[PDB]
């Protein structure tokens, strides 16, 4: 337990600089001792990784080291990931070490000579490293066959195959931080916001929402800091589909009545043109006709608990801006005509 | 309805009245379909002059309400219209000097003095004649 904590902050300080240009020092005793320890931790993985108090106290060391260096400002290391990251290390640090084009002559030589010795060793009992690089470099190019050969934009985003993939990997991370209780979930989700592109960022998040429990902890946490910021949900409700929001809505009716008040905001800003059978926006951003009659079109097609709230939620609109019965004068009565 | 005095149910029949000139168009004789109104009910001034009036008899319904806004927009649409009314410019100017005068009003004063009946029906400019206000050249030399 103990014992662990040299050996693992040694490897990791190892691994970080796998990825670092100084490589001239290095050699046959560097690589031989790296991979000797990277050999320990496997063991460790196989021998005492499940159901131990030692499990979660590496995790503690791991998002402690992973906070303490933060991935701001000094050096944005992604570092051994996780607990599952232990039973591969060794593959980690030899592809950083193949990926410095600074490393030496002899050492690359002494190591894909002991990667690589050949079919001699056909016979290994521990499936081994070789084994491990050939069946990712299988993976590898099945995954870009399959991409460009079989790949598919779903359009129920729910059931897409990246998404799903990139979605359940923010979740995984968000149950560690959660669990570790150093920094909230939501300074997290802001650096996030702050760093990536936002576009794809948020679709990822719409999927995490009805991806069932797999242990909605994470669900719960999304909603809260999504509430905690409105001008980030004002573009969630803005990027996406309609189905999509839908369901976050008839799932976690939390949201329900803050984006009904986002179209109340942004029908009251229309003007009817008597030319042009039409409401238009003044400004270029502002969401046309269309997009509005698709998204409460959506909201309509859709559970009972939702359908009676908007319907309610506009009629009582309808009323407060003169309730009329032919268009021209409310937003609100178009819709509502529009949508029998 | 204006005469029995009910604010809603007017502007109910002008915005009705004002959807059946502009989604739809009466000059359709690719079917002469029946017998049909030669000269009355055709003419491009007969319909100008019922757009004109039905945004000015709906726009003092918005003043009335208090939604001066509204009124200003069905008014400044009256005067795209029919530019040769001169009531439809009235009650425009009337709004304009009610809240922002100056370079507005003005510059609709240049564009009556650039300015300066054909065969509009009875019906209709009897009642142009009706609406129209008695203090309206007394508006424009101010
Ligand atoms: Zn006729």
């Amino acid at each position: 337990m103990e014992s662990l904590l040299q050996h693992l902050d040694r490897f990791s300080e190892l691994l970080a600089v796998s990825s670092t240009t100084y490589v001239s020092t290095w050699d046959p005793a560097t690589v031989r001792r790296a991979l000797q320890w990277a050999r320990y931790l496997r063991h460790i993985h196989r021998r005492f990784g499940r159901h131990g108090p030692i499990r979660t106290a590496l995790e503690r060391r791991l998002h402690n080291q992973w906070r303490q260096e933060g991935g701001f400002g000094r050096g944005p290391v992604p570092g051994l990931a996780n607990f599952q990251a232990l039973g591969h290390c060794d593959v980690l640090l030899s592809l950083r070490l193949l990926e410095n084009r600074a490393l030496g002559d002899a050492a690359r030589y002494h190591l894909v000579q002991q990667l690589f010795p050949g079919p001699g060793v056909r016979d290994a009992d521990e499936e081994t490293l070789q084994e491990s690089l050939a069946r990712l470099a299988r993976r590898r190019s099945a995954v870009h066959m399959l991409r460009f050969n079989g790949y598919r934009e779903n359009p129920n985003l729910q059931e897409d195959s990246l998404m799903k993939t990139q979605a359940e990997l923010l979740l995984e991370r968000l149950q560690e931080v959660g669990k570790a209780e150093a920094e909230r979930p939501a300074r997290f989700l802001s650096s996030l916001w702050e760093r990536l592109p936002q576009n794809n960022f948020l679709k990822v998040i719409a999927v995490a929402l009805l991806q069932p429990p797999l242990s909605g902890e994470g669900s719960q946490v999304l909603v809260h800091w999504l509430l905690g910021n409105s001008e980030v949900f004002a573009a969630f409700c803005r990027a996406l589909p309609a189905g999509l929001l839908t369901l976050v809505t008839s799932r976690h009716p939390a949201l329900s009545p803050v984006y009904l008040g986002l179209l109340t905001d942004w029908g009251q800003r229309l003007h009817y043109d008597l030319q042009k059978g039409i409401w238009v926006g003044t400004e270029s951003q502002d969401v046309p006709w269309e997009e509005l009659h698709n998204r409460f079109q959506s909201l309509c097609q859709a559970p009972p608990p939702l359908k009676d709230k908007v319907l309610t939620a506009l009629e009582t609109c309808k009323a407060q801006d003169g309730d009329f019965e032919v268009p021209g004068l409310s937003i609100w009565t178009d819709l509502l005509l529009a949508l029998r | 309805w204006v005469q029995l005095g009910a604010q809603k149910v007017a502007i109910s029949e002008f915005s009705r009245c004002l959807e059946l000139l502009f989604r739809a168009t009466p000059e359709e004789k690719e079917q002469g379909a029946a017998f049909n109104c030669e000269q009355g009910c055709k003419s491009d001034a007969a319909l100008q002059q019922l757009r004109a009036a039905a945004l000015i008899s709906r726009g003092l319904e918005w003043v009335a309400s208090g939604q001066d806004t509204k009124a200003l927009q069905d008014f400044l649409l009256s005067v795209q219209m029919c530019p040769g009314n001169r009531d439809t410019y009235f009650h425009l100017l009337q709004t304009l000097k009610r809240l922002d005068r100056r370079d507005e009003a003005t510059a609709l004063w240049w564009r009556l003095e650039a300015q300066t009946l054909w065969s509009l029906p009875l019906y209709l400019e009897s009642y142009l004649s009706w609406i129209r206000p008695s203090d309206r050249d007394a508006f424009l030399e101010e």
